[PDB]
């Protein structure tokens, strides 16, 4: 539950530093552009 | 990474009514002033065309803000 949680809004150096805290949207945003589509899709599409 | 500081942030910033999305970075809003920087060390630079992108315009982006973008060709001209 504590991962979870943590990870929900942690983000990149949950496991590895310091904490930080990021916009849920936003983490979700970058992921996509750390697949190969243009980060502006997942905005656009973010109700879907 | 270690130390860090707060700032407000902002998916996109929206210029001549157009939605201007971040390249690398994540736009950053410190002391009264708009920058964009990477995200594992505060390093804010200005904001301008060439270090971001434009894509639709300022009416299905979430959160969208009002912004100004720099323009090299205005000095340059
Ligand atoms: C980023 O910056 C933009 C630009 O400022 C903001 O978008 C603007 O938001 C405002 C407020 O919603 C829109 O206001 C427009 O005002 C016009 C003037 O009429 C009003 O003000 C006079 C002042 O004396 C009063 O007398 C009058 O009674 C009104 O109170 C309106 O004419 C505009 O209406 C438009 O939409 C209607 C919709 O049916 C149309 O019928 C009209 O013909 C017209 O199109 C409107 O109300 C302003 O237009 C917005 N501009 C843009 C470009 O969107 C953003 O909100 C801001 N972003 C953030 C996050 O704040
Ligand atoms: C948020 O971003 C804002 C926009 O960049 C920041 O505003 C800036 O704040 C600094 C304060 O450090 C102002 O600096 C001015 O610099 C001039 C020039 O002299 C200084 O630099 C020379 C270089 O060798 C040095 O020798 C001198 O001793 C000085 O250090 C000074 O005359 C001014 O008094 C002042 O120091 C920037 O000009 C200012 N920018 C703008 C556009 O106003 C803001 O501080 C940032 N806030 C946070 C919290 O980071
Ligand atoms: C970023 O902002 C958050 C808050 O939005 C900061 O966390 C908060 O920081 C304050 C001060 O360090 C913590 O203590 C508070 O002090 C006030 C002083 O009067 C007191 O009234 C409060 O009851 C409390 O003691 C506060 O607990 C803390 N809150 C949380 C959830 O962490 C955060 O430190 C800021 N980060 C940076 C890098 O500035």
């Amino acid at each position: 539950a504590a991962l979870v949680s943590g990870t929900a809004t942690a983000g990149w150096t949950f496991g590895a530093g310091a904490a930080l805290q990021i916009p849920f949207a936003m983490q979700m945003a970058y992921r996509f552009n750390g697949i190969g589509v243009t980060q502006n899709v997942l905005y656009e599409n973010q109700k879907q | 990474p270690s130390q860090e500081r707060n700032f407000t942030t902002a998916p996109a910033i929206c210029h001549e009514g157009k939605a201007y999305f971040p390249r690398e970075g994540v736009f950053v809003f410190n002391g009264t002033s708009w920058f964009i920087t990477q995200r594992n060390f505060f390093s804010p630079q200005i904001i301008t065309t060439d270090n971001t992108f434009v894509s639709g315009n300022c009416d299905v982006v979430i959160g969208i803000i009002n912004n100004t973008v720099y323009d090299p060709l205005q000095p340059e001209l």
